[PDB]
């Protein structure tokens, strides 16, 4: 990875983290604190799933699956919100994986 | 506990806060027990039942007295490039860091998810900005009058020696030789 690729990869990771933090702040502003608590857990698993792309790529798809299952489980009673978070996290991880594959292929 | 001492869950009297190990739950409108570090709220309190706290499973944690519905995931195990400066336990997250001579290319809130070796400025080049925990060394070519004869992440461009009668002039990678 050259500095340009790392910067693009970091920007994608920050986008997912910042989206999750905004969803937490939104749950706090609307006083849906039990949802804010669930989002903290989902954020922690997102961070682990991102870590694994760099520390152990052979585990990445399993950690992504565990992220989406955690969203499904914790937000089972808020399906609209659950769909928004899965879609942001899926799209974010697709972009990071795309940048990684493109750098390893050069 | 005797009849004198209120148990959770209870509604706090006007002018009160909840006890130290309690939080005010807005859904029950009651003071309810928090769970300890290493546990989480398996079941939230209601108006008639207290929080149910269960232990975190391996590779998850809670660092504070809490009422999260599941424990948080530890960060992934460190790669061989990194050093694990804090272990994952049921009460604390894993922290991975970079070795001396390396910087953190992708930083986490705590620690690092990707380390990279610091650049070394070759002879003729000196350190312009030193490396930091999260940033690579920046090099510069040595301007006339200065030099660097080493390959190094810390050595800077240093002045040529002064002398009136030059046998061999100095350049960017070697000192002047004086007669």
């Amino acid at each position: 990875l050259n500095p340009e690729q790392v910067a693009k990869i970091g920007a994608a990771i920050d986008a997912g983290r910042k989206y999750l933090d905004a969803k937490i702040e939104e749950a706090k502003k609307t006083l849906t604190l039990r949802t804010a608590q669930a989002l903290l857990v989902i954020r922690s698993q997102y961070e682990r799933a991102v870590d694994t792309l760099f520390t152990d790529p052979s585990a990445a798809e399993k950690e992504l699956a565990a992220t989406l299952a955690t969203i499904d489980r914790l937000l089972k009673e808020h399906p609209e919100l659950a769909a928004e978070i899965k879609a942001f996290i899926r799209s974010t991880m697709a972009e990071i994986r795309a940048l990684l594959a493109a750098s390893l292929a050069a | 506990l005797p009849a004198q001492v209120a148990f959770t869950p209870y509604a706090p009297e006007p002018g009160s806060t909840c006890r130290l190990r309690e939080y005010y739950d807005q859904t029950a409108q009651m003071c309810c027990s928090k769970c300890s570090p290493g546990q989480h709220a398996k079941v939230f309190c209601t108006k008639t039942s207290d929080t149910v706290c269960d232990s975190c499973e391996d590779s998850t944690y809670t660092q504070l007295w809490n009422w999260v519905p599941e424990c948080l995931s530890c960060g992934s195990r460190c790669s061989s490039d990194q050093v694990e400066t804090q272990a994952c336990t049921r009460e604390q997250n894993r922290i991975c860091t970079c070795r001396p001579g390396w910087y953190c290319a992708l930083s986490k809130q705590e620690g690092c998810r990707l380390c990279a070796p610091l650049r070394k400025c070759r002879p003729g080049f000196g350190v312009a900005r030193p490396g930091t925990e999260t940033s690579d060394v920046v090099c510069k070519p040595c301007a006339p009058g200065t030099f660097s004869n080493t390959t190094s992440s810390t050595d800077i461009c240093r002045p040529h020696q002064i002398c009136n009668v030059v046998a061999i002039p100095g350049n960017a990678s070697m000192d002047a030789v004086c007669t």
